[PDB]
């Protein structure tokens, strides 16, 4: 559940 | 470089060997000397980063490329469907509920309304009837959580507040009366919390004061009849298994524990996949380094039987009972996933779907669900949620949601997997992503990423900033599946741990040598990146082969391998690393321990034109997992040994630290995350003298 795939 | 005080009186005797710790004072994060240290290093970093003129260009492209909607994998409770959502640049994903898979979503809890989304949702859990949602809120910067509970009908909170929770999940009983969870006292415990009560009433199920450092995970079976308590020791892939039959309690859980101890040792791993009354199917690595599936009856618990045996080659990464009487196995075959559908009863193979380069995961279907959902991602595939309706169309995977990166043509780029030889002959899988038909003429800047420990598998997932590197810096990217990972089972793990930790670094060094020789890049046009155990990887590699690299970026890494065990939760990594308290194991560590191996390479004969690559050390100031003293003491050491100890040092490449203020190791806001990555890619672009496109 990481906010974005940076 | 700012002045940094040395304390020349600190010396320890590790088994006859004197080891000085001149920067021991940086282990207190509250001394104003340390605070000033940080402030100066920050000042220096900014000074250097101001010079890196491409940061702002990277940052915009990273933002622009990340800005697309993202549905997470949906899971079902009763007749509702829950999932995470991000419109594109929301700081944290928002948890949502819906009645129909394609009906109107409703927001259930939005982390962005709280501390501006500094932290998202780590623990989240929906009751069987779909009426309650128990989730975990981080209070401050710390790892500690408070469990709260919302009614889903109206988004109102129950008064129930459970403090002193860290990584526990909340495991609902099928009566919907409460859940199990695993808190710490104000020595982990297993408890049961009844809805509408105070935490002070919660029932005790397990403690073992005699073994304070054993920790727990837990789970309930799909039929709701058994509560399993798993007991672990460190980060070793192994555990106990205790089972509690809930159907046989005179007075439900209010009686109060009498556990059937089905596995009372740390010999091997065991994960309950399904059960039929008392007849369990487990996943295990017992006499099987790749894993297998085995079956036991609790009423005759001595007799275990193979259901799906160990593969000779492929790791059985996970297993999931689905559609009443079927199994989905997820195999990792030369670092590429493979899904098999089998019969639960007989274990017999029914279908087999190999997956393209990339990663599948997040299979959260339960045994009583007939539609399975999972997420596929890859270097050039941002995110697709697939669905498979095993009832009415078992062969075909259909696309359910599909992310699209704006203004990105994935057909310009390609991804290969090749295998390269390490020092000891062992072949090492590596992925290589670059523009289509480039020249292997040695020119290209090259970023290489790895980890190498703790059984962790490095899959080649989607990163948006990677694309920027690839497209706008004419770059070549490589992910290295070195030993210490679990990619090829437990022997692959053990071949890069404890006494064989060095093989991990030789494997990485070898991948870089391949990239140089094959013609992708050249010595000093190669950047390396890694975080945590991967930061240790970066730091030991630049100590050992500084000549090979142009730039190095070590994130919240473990650098003093002599003292890591003394802080926060570093004591659970001795399984993998060793402990300096034992002479034999001290002798492993002292060889690669990054702070005790910083040497000027130009003083070695023949190696005069060499220096350390441009080095950036990234860490949070409030990092509770890998305490930031590691990063600091190294930074201090490198700056002294290589720069401030000499009148006019050949060390011209910068050595700095990017210190993130008011953040943790965990769960990072989208824009904080972008700010860091934009920084580390602009730096890298300058260190490699690489132009923008
Ligand atoms: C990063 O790699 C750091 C530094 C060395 C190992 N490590 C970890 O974060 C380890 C390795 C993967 C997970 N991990 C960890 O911190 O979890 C340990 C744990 C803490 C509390 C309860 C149960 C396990
Ligand atoms: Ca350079």
């Amino acid at each position: 559940n990481a906010s974005a795939p940076v | 470089y700012p002045p940094v005080r040395r304390d020349e009186t600190v010396v320890d005797d590790y088994f006859g060997v004197k080891v000085a710790d001149p920067y021991r004072w940086l282990e207190d994060p509250n001394s104003e000397e340390t605070k000033e240290f940080v402030d100066n290093q920050e000042k220096l970093a900014n000074s250097v980063l101001e010079e890196c003129e491409l940061i702002d260009k990277f940052k915009q492209k990273i933002i622009d490329f990340v800005n697309f909607p993202r549905c997470g994998v949906p899971f079902r409770r009763a007749n509702k469907y829950f999932h995470f959502y991000n419109s594109g640049l929301q700081a944290q994903n928002v948890f949502q509920m819906q009645d129909d898979l394609d009906g109107k979503p409703e927001v259930l809890y939005d982390p962005n309304l709280r501390e501006g989304g500094r932290s998202g949702l780590s623990l989240y859990s929906v009751s069987e009837d779909a009426k309650y949602f128990a989730f975990g809120i981080h209070s401050g910067l710390t790892e500690w959580v408070t469990i709260k509970i919302l009614k889903t009908e109206d988004r109102s909170y129950l008064p129930d507040t459970l403090e002193w929770v860290k990584f526990s999940p909340a495991i609902w009983t099928h009566d919907n009366k409460g859940f199990f969870y695993c808190p710490y006292p104000p020595n982990q415990e297993a408890r049961y919390h009844f809805l509408g009560t105070d935490q002070s009433e919660d029932i005790l199920l397990w403690r073992d004061l005699e073994n304070p450092a054993h920790h727990l995970k837990c789970q309930i079976t799909d039929d709701g009849k058994y509560f399993l308590l798993y007991i672990l020791d460190g980060c070793d892939d192994a555990n106990k298994v205790y089972c509690l039959d809930l159907t046989k309690l005179p007075n439900g859980l209010e009686s109060f524990a009498p556990f059937m101890k089905l596995i009372d040792s740390f010999d091997a791993s065991y994960t309950a996949i399904a059960n039929d009354g008392s007849v369990f199917t487990f996943q295990t690595n017992k006499d099987a380094p790749r894993k297998k599936l085995v079956r036991v009856d609790l009423n005759n618990p001595s007799v275990w039987t193979d259901l799906v045996p160990e593969s000779k080659k492929d790791l059985l990464e996970s297993a999931h009972a689905v559609n009443e009487n079927q199994l989905i196995l997820r195999y990792l075959s030369d670092v590429k996933h493979v899904l098999e559908i089998r019969d639960l009863e007989s274990g017999a193979l029914q279908h087999r779907l190999p997956i393209d380069i990339g990663s599948v995961d997040g299979i959260t279907a339960r045994r009583r669900d007939s539609v399975v959902f999972f997420k596929f991602t890859s270097i050039l595939t941002p995110g697709i949620v697939y669905q498979c309706d095993l009832k009415n169309d078992p062969t075909q995977l259909k696309i359910f949601r599909e992310s699209v990166v704006p203004d990105f043509d994935r057909s310009e780029f390609e991804v290969k997997q090749v295998f390269v030889p390490s020092k000891d002959g062992t072949k090492i899988p590596i992925f290589i992503a670059a523009r289509k038909g480039i020249s292997l003429d040695g020119s290209h800047p090259c970023e290489m990423h790895g980890y190498g420990g703790f059984g962790i598998n490095m899959m080649p997932t989607f990163s948006a900033s990677r694309i920027v590197f690839l497209k706008h810096l004419g770059g070549v990217f490589c992910l290295a599946n070195i030993r210490g990972g679990g990619e090829y089972g437990e022997e692959w793990h053990k071949a890069g741990f404890r006494d064989k930790k060095q093989n991990v670094f030789d494997d990485f060094i070898s991948a870089a040598e391949y990239l140089i020789s094959s013609g992708y890049t050249k010595a000093r046009r190669v950047a390396i990146e890694g975080g945590s155990n991967g930061g240790l990887l970066v730091a030991a590699c630049i100590n050992q082969r500084p000549d090979l690299f142009g730039c190095a970026e070590a994130n919240c890494g473990v650098m003093d391998m002599l003292r890591f065990h003394k802080f926060t939760l570093g004591y659970l990594w001795t399984g993998d690393y060793g402990c300096s308290d034992k002479e034999e194991e001290f002798k492993w560590l002292i060889k690669y321990s990054p702070i005790h191996n910083v040497r000027r390479p130009w003083e070695q004969p023949g190696n005069e034109e060499t220096q350390y690559p441009a080095t950036m050390i990234l860490t949070a100031d409030h990092d509770d997992r890998v305490v930031p003293l590691h990063s600091f003491k190294l930074l201090a050491t490198m700056q002294h040994v290589l720069c401030t100890s000499l009148e006019d040092s050949p060390q011209k490449n910068p050595i700095i630290a990017r210190i993130q203020r008011k953040a943790a190791h965990y769960g990072r806001a989208t824009m904080t995350q972008i700010a860091e990555v934009a920084d580390r890619y602009g730096f890298m672009a300058k260190a490699l003298e690489a132009p923008w496109i």
